[PDB]
C-alpha cells in the first residue's frame, strides 16, 4: 500500500546545489512525520533532519547546520530536501523515511539516489595489460588481466575482447584514488593454454568515451610462456 | 552521544547470535530502541521495536532485549540461516539536542565455505605502459573463504609502506574472495631495488614471489 | 470536551519531591496524540501500552503526578532502577501502567541561587510502598537519644535543599517529570481517546 518514489540523483561538483524529492501515496501526508537518511558507500546511516506535520518546527543535525534545508507541501504530497554549500562529505545514497510517531521507529523507506561529488574530467583512458612472467604462466593459478586506469564515470564492466577469448573473469571492484581516480581491473583465468594459441587484446565498452581499442597483452614468450 | 556495535561476527547455523549496541554516554532507557535489518543493495525494514513488540510479517525468530547495567542492548537471533546474513543496526533517540543517533554497523556473516591457503600471485608490469612513468603493482591473493585478508609489501630490502593501499574484495560465485592488492609505485625511482616481493599473512603461508621492476 | 492537560503540563508552580501532587481527572475525552507527537520531552517510556496503541482504549481514571528532580534522577524513577531517590520521595511499583514523561526546565527554577522549597527526602527511618507519599519534618534520629528540637543532639533536618543555579552541570539542572498512572477499576470507562 505505502509507497514512495524518489528523484533527483546526479552528479554535480562542490558549490552546485541540487533537489530532492519524495512522493508518498497511500496515507494522508498531515499525519506522519518525515526524515532523511542518507548511507554512505560501505559506510553505515546517518540521520539529518526531521519535520514537524506542517513545517513549522524544524531540527537539523550539527554537521550540516544551515546548509540543508528540508521542506514539505501538503497540497502535493511531495517531501523536499533542498541543500546548498555541497561539500565532499556529502557523498552517500540519500533515503526517504517517515516516522510514525516523534519517539518510535521509521515504518517505510524508499529506494535510493545517489549523489556524489565526483571530480575529474571525462576521458577514455588507456588499458594496460598484466603482462604474466613471474607467477602466473605455469606457478599457482594461472591467470592474466589487464586494467582501466582513472576513468570519470562509472559505467565501466570490463569484459575479455567481447566474449573472444574469454576463459573466466574474476572481476574485483574499483577504488577511489586521489580524488576521482577510478583503477577497475579484472583477470581472467588462463589455463595456460592460450598463450601460445592466440593472443589477447583488453577490451571494454566504456559508453561515454570510446574504450574501443583492443590493446595488445604481452605474452612473456622468451621468459616462461 | 554515539552508539557502538562489533564490525563483524560469524557462527555455525544452528543456534541464537546477539549483537552489541553500547550506549556511549547517558542512560540507556531514556526512549525506545529499535533495530533495523538491511540486505546488501536492498532498501533497509524494521526487524523489531521498542525492544519488545514484533512488526507484523517479521518471524518470530527475533527478539531483542535491554541491558540496564552497562547502558546496552543486545538483540537475540535465533535459527541462524544462510538467507539472514546482512547488516543489522540499532536505533534510538537520545539526547535533549534534539538529535537521533543510529547504530555503528554489524556485518553478520555464517559459515559458508571451507577453509583454504591463499596462493600468492605477484603480476609484474608490462611494456606500453612503461612509456614515461605508468605501471601497477598487483598482489591478487585467491582461493579463500575468509574476509579477514592482511597481506605485506617487502621490496626485498625494505618493508616499503609508502602509499599502502589494497583493492575490493569480490564476492564470487560459491561464497568466495577475489581481494588484490594495489601498492603505490616509483615513477622516477624505478632503480629503488631490482626486486618487488610481496608478503601475506591470511591465516596460511607466508612464502613471497619476487619480480623485475620493469624487465 | 477534550480532557484538561494544560493544568498538569503547562502549569507554573510544581509541586516539591515528598510532596507529589495528585491531579486526578475523569470524564473527559483525552487525546494522547499531544503527548507522542511533542517534540519537547527527554523520556517517554510507556510500560507496557504500546503508545501508538492508545486512542482506542478507554480506561476510568488517569492520575497525573508532578514533581521537580534534577538529570541524574530522571533514570532512578522507572520499575527496575533505584538509587537515592528510590524508597524516600516516590517509589512506583513493578507494574507501571503509565508512562514517564519528563523534559528539561532550566529557564523558570534556575535562578540565581534558586528556590529553596525543592527538598528532597534525605535519609528515613523507615521504608517506602508503592504510591505512597510522607510528608513529615521530623529530624531523623540515628540511633541514639532523640533531640526533639532543632538539631539538638545527632538530629538531621531530612528535607535537604537543592542547590539550583544557571552555572551548574547538565546532570544538576531542574527537571519536570510527570508520571501518568492508567487503571481499569469496576466501573464503565468514562474516559477514552476517540
Ligand atoms: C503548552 O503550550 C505549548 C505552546 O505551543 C503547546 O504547544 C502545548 O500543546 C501546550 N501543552 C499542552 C498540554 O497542551
Amino acid at each position: 500500500e505505502v509507497q514512495l518514489v524518489q528523484s533527483g540523483g546526479g552528479l554535480v561538483q562542490p558549490g552546485g546545489s541540487l533537489r530532492l524529492s519524495c512522493a508518498a501515496s497511500g496515507f494522508t501526508f498531515s499525519s506522519y512525520w518525515m526524515s532523511w537518511v542518507r548511507q554512505a558507500p560501505g559506510k553505515g546511516l546517518e540521520w539529518v533532519a526531521n519535520i514537524n506535520q506542517d513545517g513549522g518546527e524544524k531540527y537539523y543535525v550539527d554537521s550540516v547546520k544551515g546548509r540543508f534545508t528540508i521542506s514539505r507541501d501538503n497540497a502535493k504530497n511531495s517531501l523536499f530536501l533542498q541543500m546548498n554549500s555541497v561539500r565532499a562529505e556529502d557523498t552517500a545514497v540519500y533515503f526517504c523515511a517517515r516516522v510514525w510517531y516523534y519517539y518510535g521507529p521509521r515504518d517505510y523507506w524508499g529506494q535510493g539516489t545517489l549523489v556524489t561529488v565526483s571530480s575529474a574530467s571525462t576521458k577514455g583512458p588507456s588499458v594496460f595489460p598484466l603482462a604474466p612472467s613471474s607467477k602466473s604462466t605455469s606457478g599457482g593459478t594461472a591467470a592474466l588481466g589487464c586494467l582501466v586506469k582513472d576513468y570519470f564515470p562509472e559505467p565501466v564492466t570490463v569484459s575479455w575482447n567481447s566474449g573472444a577469448l574469454t576463459s573466466g573473469v574474476h572481476t574485483f571492484p574499483a577504488v577511489l584514488q586521489s580524488s576521482g581516480l577510478y583503477s577497475l581491473s579484472s583477470v581472467v583465468t588462463v589455463p595456460s593454454s592460450s598463450l601460445g594459441t592466440q593472443t589477447y587484446i583488453c577490451n571494454v565498452n566504456h559508453k561515454p568515451s570510446n574504450t574501443k581499442v583492443d590493446k595488445r597483452v604481452e605474452p612473456k614468450s622468451c621468459d616462461k610462456t | 552521544i554515539v552508539m557502538t556495535q562489533p564490525h563483524s561476527v560469524s557462527e555455525s547455523p544452528g543456534k541464537t547470535v546477539t549483537i552489541s549496541c553500547t550506549r556511549s554516554s547517558g542512560s540507556i532507557a531514556s526512549n525506545y530502541v529499535q533495530w533495523y535489518q538491511q540486505r546488501p543493495g536492498s532498501s533497509p525494514t524494521t526487524v523489531i521495536y521498542e525492544d519488545n513488540q514484533r512488526p507484523s510479517g517479521v518471524p518470530d525468530r527475533f527478539s531483542g532485549s535491554i541491558d540496564s547495567s552497562s547502558n546496552s542492548a543486545s538483540l537475540t537471533i535465533s535459527g541462524l540461516k544462510t538467507e539472514d546474513e546482512a547488516d543489522y543496526y540499532c536505533q534510538s533517540y537520545d539526547g535533549s539536542n534534539h538529535n537521533v543517533v543510529f547504530g555503528g554497523g554489524t556485518e553478520l556473516t555464517v559459515l559458508s565455505q571451507p577453509k583454504a591457503a591463499p596462493s600468492v600471485t605477484l603480476f609484474p608490469p608490462s611494456s606500453e605502459e612503461l612509456q614515461a612513468n605508468k605501471a601497477t603493482l598487483v598482489c591478487l591473493i585467491s582461493d579463500f573463504y575468509p574476509g579477514a585478508v592482511t597481506v605485506a609489501w617487502k621490496a626485498d630490502s625494505s618493508p616499503v609502506k609508502a602509499g599502502v593501499e589494497t583493492t575490493t574484495p569480490s564476492k564470487q560465485s560459491n561464497n568466495k574472495y577475489a581481494a588484490s592488492s594495489y601498492l603505490s609505485l616509483t615513477p622516477e625511482q624505478w632503480k629503488s631495488h631490482r626486486s618487488y616481493s610481496c608478503q601475506v599473512t591470511h591465516e596460511g603461508s607466508t612464502v613471497e614471489k619476487t619480480v623485475a621492476p620493469t624487465e | 470536551n477534550l480532557c484538561p492537560f494544560g493544568e498538569v503540563f503547562n502549569a507554573t508552580r510544581f509541586a516539591s519531591v515528598y510532596a507529589w501532587n495528585r491531579k486526578r481527572i475523569s470524564n473527559c475525552v483525552a487525546d494522547y496524540s499531544v503527548l507522542y507527537n511533542s517534540a519537547s520531552f527527554s523520556t517517554f517510556k510507556c510500560y507496557g501500552v504500546s503508545p501508538t496503541k492508545l486512542n482506542d482504549l478507554c480506561f476510568t481514571n488517569v492520575y497525573a503526578d508532578s514533581f521537580v528532580i534534577r538529570g541524574d534522577e530522571v533514570r532512578q524513577i522507572a520499575p527496575g532502577q533505584t538509587g537515592k531517590i528510590a524508597d524516600y520521595n516516590y517509589k512506583l511499583p513493578d507494574d507501571f501502567t503509565g508512562c514517564v514523561i519528563a523534559w528539561n526546565s532550566n529557564n523558570l527554577d534556575s535562578k540565581v541561587g534558586g528556590n529553596y522549597n525543592y527538598l528532597y527526602r534525605l535519609f528515613r527511618k523507615s521504608n517506602l510502598k508503592p504510591f505512597e507519599r510522607d510528608i513529615s519534618t521530623e529530624i531523623y534520629q540515628a540511633g541514639s537519644t532523640p533531640c526533639n528540637g532543632v538539631e539538638g543532639f545527632n538530629c538531621y533536618f531530612p528535607l535537604q535543599s537543592y542547590g539550583f543555579q544557571p552555572t551548574n552541570g547538565v546532570g544538576y539542572q531542574p527537571y519536570r517529570v510527570v508520571v501518568l498512572s492508567f487503571e481499569l477499576l469496576h466501573a464503565p470507562a468514562t474516559v477514552c481517546g476517540p
